[PDB]
């Protein structure tokens, strides 16, 4: 899983 | 001011910091595309009827979004992320359980080399089993900005559970930013709305994007606001911040960017101007 900062 | 309004919203997040504990459980870690984007426990879609050998079978990264506190399911939405390879079966369990008959996909499967949604529908005319669910792709209808897929969903081994699920797949949203004008989205949303309205017992409309918050929140908030204008007319009160706050009380971070915020206002204004013509 990762990181959504768009 | 749009810039001031969106900044004020981004600051107000500290009071919608509701628990997200189920999505943080070890068993659910690999069911989230993004470690930090999780459903609130109190509005999450709880999946029933799971495989009794699976210790945790009740989790999907998705929340019910009601435009108003009393909303029927037919007037509600499910905001969710695009399927992961290991959550396709849970996605169809959700669609079946919630009686959803319309799905709004806001991404391609892949954009800029990254998976935004694993394909969860069969090729046209084909039949696939996804766990206990069976799906036939009956027909695809291709429009300029979107493709409609008529899917028939049923539970394997149980007759008379079949229902049609209409997947509206928006295909031209830009890889970065938002469409420069809302005409395509407005025409797409009009078809989605009439389809949902035409189905008697329909459950919530499922709407998804890579994380289930940015494009998903943009489409849902536009749809809510246009439906207010449908009921109340072009001179009604429209409060974009308050509507964003309402959906954000039900899933964190809905509407991610200032361009999306500006796009919502533009979509509503264009909807109004087409009516006034």
């Amino acid at each position: 899983p990762g990181e959504y900062v768009n | 001011g749009f810039w001031e309004e969106f900044e004020t919203l981004q600051q107000q997040e500290c009071k919608l910091l509701y628990s997200r504990k189920e999505g943080q459980r070890q068993e659910n870690k690999n069911k989230n595309r993004y470690k930090n984007i999780l459903p609130f426990d109190h509005t999450r879609v709880v999946l029933h009827d799971g495989d009794p050998n699976e210790p945790v079978s009740d989790y999907i990264n998705a929340n019910i979004i009601m435009p108003e506190f009393g909303s029927s399911g037919k007037k509600s939405y499910i905001a969710t992320q695009g399927c992961l390879q290991n959550t396709v079966n849970d996605f169809w369990r959700m669609v079946f359980q919630e009686n959803s008959r319309v799905i709004v996909m806001t991404t391609k499967e892949v954009e800029r080399g990254k998976s935004k949604c694993v394909k969860y529908w069969p090729d046209e005319y084909a039949l696939k089993e996804y766990g206990v669910m069976r799906v036939r792709n009956v027909k695809e209808s291709a429009a300029h900005d979107y493709t409609l897929r008529e899917l028939k969903l049923s539970k394997v081994g149980q007759g008379n559970t079949e229902r049609t699920v209409w997947q509206y797949h928006f295909r031209t949203w830009p890889d970065h930013g938002v469409p420069s004008d809302p005409g395509g989205v407005l025409d797409f949303l009009e078809e989605v709305h009439h389809k949902q309205e035409s189905i008697m017992d329909a459950g919530p409309v499922v709407v998804h994007s890579s994380a289930g918050i940015g494009r998903t929140g943009t489409f849902i908030v536009i749809d809510i606001l246009i439906d207010i204008i449908r009921e109340k007319g072009v001179d009604c009160d429209i409060d974009v911040p308050k509507t964003i706050q309402m959906v954000r009380s039900q899933r964190s971070g809905m509407v991610q960017t200032e361009a999306q915020y500006r796009f919502i206002y533009m979509a509503v204004q264009h909807y109004i101007e087409t009516l006034q013509r």
